[PDB]
């Protein structure tokens, strides 16, 4: 997952989870990448699927 | 199974929008971004209960898709959870609406604008969307937006979440019913 093309003003709402370094399960790649941007690049991908 | 319930494809989970029919053929509507590249749909994560197969998909530009039921025994309720749906209508600014999705359940709000353009990036732009102040979260895609017994739209996307609040855009259901020649029941 590459978030360089973010942030994005809107995200679709399908569920395909990713697990962040903050132990939070992010619902999809768009939600995850917007969160990475919001954290000013401190959040990273722990693994794919739910945490 | 009814509007708002979970649906699973090979790729992920979305929500069933509305059960509809044409003659004696039953289908369900959901978001086009969920039907895109999906063939078979199941009722559970285990993929043991088949629902049917994708019959049409329109995304981007629009955001709707339709799945033809192949499961002959599963109940196909013309409701949203327990709420009966008896017709479809056009959204209007200030209309009180309710959304039901497989992740967040039922949430209400109002229509704040019509004919909105939403850019999901990478050339995925959808047009003519209903803007609302209703929240939605991953898994809720394709779930129904209704107002009393009236079907209004299908959840497409937006921002925020149900805790802090958000903005969700919906595809007008009338356009999908017309494209496929189906009707709610």
């Amino acid at each position: 997952v590459d978030c360089s093309e973010y942030p994005k003003p809107a995200c679709t709402r399908e569920y395909r989870p990713l697990c962040g370094s903050d132990n939070k399960t992010y619902g999809n790649k768009c939600n995850f990448c917007n969160a990475v941007v919001e954290s000013n690049g401190t959040l990273t991908l722990s693994h794919f699927g739910k945490c | 199974i009814s509007g708002g319930d979970a649906i699973y494809s090979s790729t992920g989970r979305c929500s069933l929008g509305f059960n509809v029919r044409s003659g004696s053929t039953y289908y369900f509507l959901t978001a086009g971004h969920c039907t895109d590249g999906a063939t078979t749909w199941w009722a559970n994560s285990a993929r043991t209960t088949v629902l049917g197969t994708t019959s049409g998909s329109s995304f981007p530009n629009n955001d709707y898709g339709i799945v033809r039921y192949t499961n002959t025994t599963i109940p196909k309720d013309g409701t949203v959870g327990g709420q009966d749906i008896t017709s479809a209508a056009n959204a209007t600014v200030g209309m009180a609406v309710t959304r039901r999705g497989s992740t967040t359940g039922t949430h209400s709000g109002s229509v704040t604008a019509l004919n909105a353009t939403v850019n999901y990036g990478g050339g995925d732009v959808v047009y003519g969307m209903i803007r609302t102040n209703v929240c939605a979260e991953p898994g809720d895609s394709g779930g129904p937006l209704y107002s009393g017994t009236r079907a209004i739209g299908l959840t497409s996307g937006g921002s925020g979440n149900c805790s802090s609040g958000g903005t969700t855009f919906f595809q007008p259901v009338t356009e999908a019913l017309s494209a496929y020649g189906v009707s709610v029941y």
